[PDB]
């Protein structure tokens, strides 16, 4: 509850976050990726 | 801005719940694709298998008429 | 710092075991990968 | 003292920064397994396509000998 500690704990946050972000970017092309196998047999 | 800048003890439960949140949403869609990926390793196996029979239906017929036209002329 | 600290404790606990849960996932993901490719060998 | 269950504000600092260590691990791992994914869907592609393509041909071969079987047996 400190400055220092809320200040440090707000960038960790907020960098935790972004990370996220693209993390589930990369698990919507994990998504995408794995739709198209199901198509590999077919035609 | 410091003050508006930095989060709250409230703000920063708040935001620790929502990632929680995310990273559950993600544990689940992550095993809902294994369970899949797991679902086309079989189905591209069993039809590789039935390629390889066609395949070979095919040869053997192949074979079978060459051999059934040089049986006669002759 | 009462229970703020104690909340803020739970949370961040929980947070690490779920992305310890991710990661197991995520290994499994890469050895059914690893299988793939040896479909086509 | 500070109750043994309960983060002093250093630990949960210490706390902080493992999980940002973590998290940028699960990230690279996840960019890492999606270039692991686009490598097998890719070579699954060339997989399958050579198995239709090798069908394809023998299906034709064992075709055209029938064919050839019919119109000289006469």
């Amino acid at each position: 509850p400190s400055s220092n500690t809320l200040v440090e704990m707000t960038l960790g946050m907020k960098k935790l976050k972004e990370e996220m972000e693209g993390v589930v970017k990369e698990l919507a092309e994990n998504n995408h990726i794995l739709e198209r196998f199901g198509s590999l047999t077919m035609d | 801005h410091p003050n508006l800048d930095t989060f709250t003890p409230e703000e920063l439960l708040q935001q620790m719940k929502e990632l929680l949140t995310e990273n559950h949403q993600l544990k689940e869609a992550m095993k809902l694709n294994n369970q899949a990926m797991k679902g086309r390793f079989e189905e591209l196996s069993a039809w590789t298998e039935k390629q390889k029979e066609e395949r070979q239906f095919f040869e053997i017929q192949s074979k079978e008429a060459k051999e059934r036209l040089m049986a006669l002329s002759h």
